[PDB]
């Protein structure tokens, strides 16, 4: 029994432990009465606009579309703190955990930006914060490791499974299943068990609320398409919330098509997936014959998630949003053609948005369209990347 | 068959309680697998409950998480596991066998379908792992259209709306995890006429065993003391097979109060 409804459509639940109900019938209690608060809703206000640097700009490329009929504006979440827009809600989340008495923060993350937006939010708000993290993942994301040891975190590898992010998400639930009381478990992004899509969603979702205003005031009107890459999906859904009832507004959710859909390399369950349960929820995933769960995979490392939010798939059966998928080719094309014509370095998770933006523009160069892109981050993480695949090539 | 209600009637005529090893499909070969169960029955076990492996097991701890690995080494798939079954079942008719799925492989093919399969198998109970009993009634109702019983975990956080819904859904026996005294859980259980429960929380030892009994619980289950003698013996086999009949029969003789 529960205050909100934990499906849309047929998608999502609370696939759990029964020793985990608890938790999370609290937690959506504790939520219910955060967003009635009007102190609550004013103090993370104040730590989005004086710490992270909420307002952030809407800015409209100047090169990009030369010699098309297309303006493109990109939301900068790469300039939020933390350089991604992980930032907001795991901002929202610590205050949640501080309104329920808790002390402890828990947390899963791969690439490691998740756990970084978990340690900073926990070291300002002063929650003791232990993350885990696949033992593959740690290795090759030792930077991001170094700065959750700065930030007074306490990382600790899993090399159970495969070791990496679904590895990771499963000793995040075992931990919490025992110490609740004390500790809230930061979930990274919009999707496991209800009550966390729609948490995570809403402190997500001022990146719309922005965006439209935004727009209005220098357009005087909404956009045709609004574009997000899709990972697990809370940069997509928070681009996208604010848009849902303005029919007219075209949703485009980019999920990375690695080599390419048919190589069967790729990370992009919501349209080549199937659906089946796992993480807490009923939900397109990355799965064998067998129904065992595989990994995704794309040059982005923050697309690494195999399944995806409930919501978007609700949104995709019922015809208001469109996916679509971006190979790493065309996401590699995105990132230098940003840096050349634009001098922004974005993450390479964002050039799949990118990317489709591009594609749309240059595929049909004489139709008119307004296209926002929503920018989850700065691209400086993935420099080295990007440099060892350009020499790789010539 | 009603294997569950049988094995529970002999066992209140001779002032026993069920004493349940706990085991995964395959682990560490199917062969192997195969040889332990056939020990783990004659040495004395009561009833049997098997895990199949799944990638993401995450209701598991540590020595289950590398019981699964070490079948995923030995190619043990589902389809595999289901054979096995019947083979057990084929050379052992009266013994109660349930199955710990994860929901995933109960939904993969169809809910329907999988309990299809379990009937025809002759599984007798299904516990998922990750289906709460808020979640649980296309499972439930599919698992009794197929004569399986559906089994529920009662945890110590359970409040008294859950131990309703516990007592009225399950069937077979109800898988008790160890605030709240527990005498008094296996009160309210029997209070609200729930099948019989089996304590499943850290059973290591005969006087775990004993314990469970006195309490008024109808047996105990060893989730993982087998699965780490089997770790520990992996490389003898003998001694491996050797260890595990004298527990077992350790553990069965301390459920004879
Ligand atoms: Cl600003
Ligand atoms: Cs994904």
């Amino acid at each position: 029994t529960t205050l909100l409804n934990p499906y849309f459509g047929e998608f999502g639940g609370m696939y759990v432990p029964q020793i985990l109900m608890p938790a999370l019938n609290q937690l959506e209690e504790a939520f219910v009465s955060a967003q009635k608060d009007p102190e609550f809703q004013a103090q993370f206000a104040d730590l989005l606009k004086n710490y992270a640097g909420r307002p952030t700009a809407l800015t409209k490329c100047q090169n990009i579309t030369a010699g098309t009929r297309t303006t493109l504006y990109l939301k900068r979440e790469d300039l939020l703190h933390g350089g991604a827009h992980k930032t907001n809600q795991v901002l929202g989340q610590a205050l949640l955990a501080k309104r329920m008495g808790k002390s402890e923060i828990i947390a899963e993350t791969g690439a490691g930006q998740h756990g970084v937006a978990s340690a900073l939010a926990s070291a300002l708000l002063g929650l003791k914060c232990r993350i885990y993290m696949g033992a593959k993942d740690v290795e090759r994301q030792s930077p991001n490791v170094f700065r959750m040891r700065l930030m007074g975190a306490e990382v600790i590898p899993v090399h159970s499974g495969s070791a990496t992010l679904k590895d990771a998400c499963n000793e995040a639930l075992r931990d919490w299943s025992g110490s609740y009381e004390t500790a809230h478990y930061m979930l990274g992004t919009a999707a496991g068990p209800h009550p966390y899509p729609t948490i995570v969603r809403e402190f997500q979702r001022m990146i719309g609320e922005e965006t439209k205003a935004q727009i209005l005031d220098k357009e005087g009107r909404l956009p045709d398409a609004v574009i997000a890459c899709v990972g697990g999906g809370s940069n997509a859904i928070g681009m996208f919330a604010d848009f849902i009832n303005d029919t007219s507004v075209g949703l485009i959710g980019v999920e990375p098509g690695g080599h390419g859909i048919e190589t069967g390399e790729h990370g992009a369950p919501l349209k080549h997936g199937r659906v089946g349960i796992y993480f807490g929820m009923k939900a397109p995933m990355m799965q064998t014959a067998d129904g065992q769960i595989e990994e995704s995979y794309s040059i982005s490392a923050g697309l690494d998630f195999p399944s995806v939010g409930p919501q978007h798939a609700y949104l995709n059966s019922i015809g208001r949003a469109d996916y679509v998928s971006i190979t790493d080719d065309e996401a590699l094309e995105a990132f230098k053609t940003l840096c050349r014509h634009e001098g922004i370095i974005p993450a390479l998770e964002s050039s799949h948005a990118l990317a489709h933006a591009l594609k749309m523009m240059r595929e049909q160069p004489e139709k008119e369209q307004l296209l926002v892109v929503n920018l989850s981050g700065r691209g400086d993480k993935d420099i080295f990347t990007v440099h060892d695949i350009l020499k790789a090539r010539g | 068959m009603e294997r569950y209600e049988n094995l529970f009637a002999q066992l209140n005529d001779r002032r026993e309680g069920a004493f349940v090893p706990f085991v995964t499909l395959g682990d560490p070969g199917i062969e192997q697998s195969l040889k332990i169960i056939d020990t783990l029955i004659d040495a004395g076990a009561d009833a049997l409950e098997l895990g199949v492996p799944f990638s993401d097991p995450l209701a598991d701890g540590p020595t289950i998480q590398n019981a699964n690995l070490r079948a995923f080494a030995a190619g043990v798939t589902p389809a595999q596991c289901f054979e096995m079954l019947a083979l057990i079942r084929e050379k052992h008719p009266t013994i109660p066998i349930g199955l710990l799925m994860y929901a995933n492989l109960v939904f993969n093919n169809g809910i329907d379908a999988f309990y299809a399969r379990c009937e025809q198998v002759g599984v007798d109970s299904v516990l998922v792992a990750d289906v709460p009993v808020e979640e649980s009634a296309p499972f439930r109702q599919a698992a009794l259209r197929h004569n399986i019983a559906p089994i529920f975990i009662c945890p110590p956080n359970a409040d008294d709306d859950l131990l309703r819904q516990v007592a009225s859904y399950g069937r077979g026996y109800t898988y008790l995890l160890s605030a709240l005294p527990l005498h008094h859980l296996i009160e309210k259980l029997k209070e609200y006429h729930a099948a019989p429960a089996l304590q499943g929380f850290g059973i290591s030892s005969p006087e775990q065993v004993s314990a469970a009994v006195r309490a008024g619980a109808a047996g105990a289950i060893s989730g993982s003391a087998i699965v780490k003698i089997i770790e520990k013996n992996l490389a003898s086999p003998k001694q491996m097979l050797a260890e595990l009949r004298s527990f077992v029969s350790a553990m069965k003789a301390a459920s004879r109060a």
